[PDB]
């Protein structure tokens, strides 16, 4: 499902932000 | 530095500041991290807040977040985020996402998987039918 591709991108974007802290 | 870049950072801030009160707390940070397949201790959350919290009020406002985001961010636009996500996902760096690499990503990000779901995700993105997802195929799934 495209939704799961989208979910993975959204989650990875957040991890990339968490890593800047 | 551009408003395009600042607006993109502002959108990310809004993903941590759920209540919209203009501050990120240790509670909001942990909430996001526990949704991302991480399991931080209180001490870890406190350590991450103090490192960003310039005025020392114990929360992170947008100016503090922007400062943090500007130092080691790259371009940080919609295209750049999709590229950096692909580079993390493509563990062996051959420019293709395999079924085994997708399983690793799902596990890393706290997403439950099945072989059938992974097979269907590759099938729906795999324009050139080689059985793996290249950058062009990844873009098309993500932008659309
Ligand atoms: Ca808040
Ligand atoms: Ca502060
Ligand atoms: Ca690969
Ligand atoms: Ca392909």
């Amino acid at each position: 499902k495209k939704a799961v591709w989208h979910k993975l991108l959204s989650k990875q974007r957040k991890r990339a932000v968490v890593a800047c802290f | 530095l551009t408003e395009e870049q600042i607006a993109e950072f502002k959108e990310a801030f809004s993903l941590f500041d759920k209540d919209g009160d203009g501050t990120i707390t240790t509670k909001e940070l942990g909430t996001v991290m526990r949704s991302l397949g991480q399991n931080p201790t209180e001490a870890e959350l406190q350590d991450m807040i103090i490192e960003v919290d310039a005025d020392g009020n114990g929360t992170i406002d947008f100016p503090e977040f922007l400062t943090m985001m500007a130092r080691k961010m790259k371009d940080t636009d919609s295209e750049e985020e999709i590229r950096e996500a692909f580079r993390v996902f493509d563990k062996d760096g051959n420019g293709y996402i395999s079924a085994a690499e997708l399983r690793h990503v799902m596990t890393n990000l706290g997403e439950k998987l099945t072989d059938e779901e992974v097979d269907e995700m590759i099938r729906e993105a795999d324009i050139d039918g080689d059985g793996q997802v290249n950058y062009e195929e990844f873009v098309q799934m993500m932008t659309a």
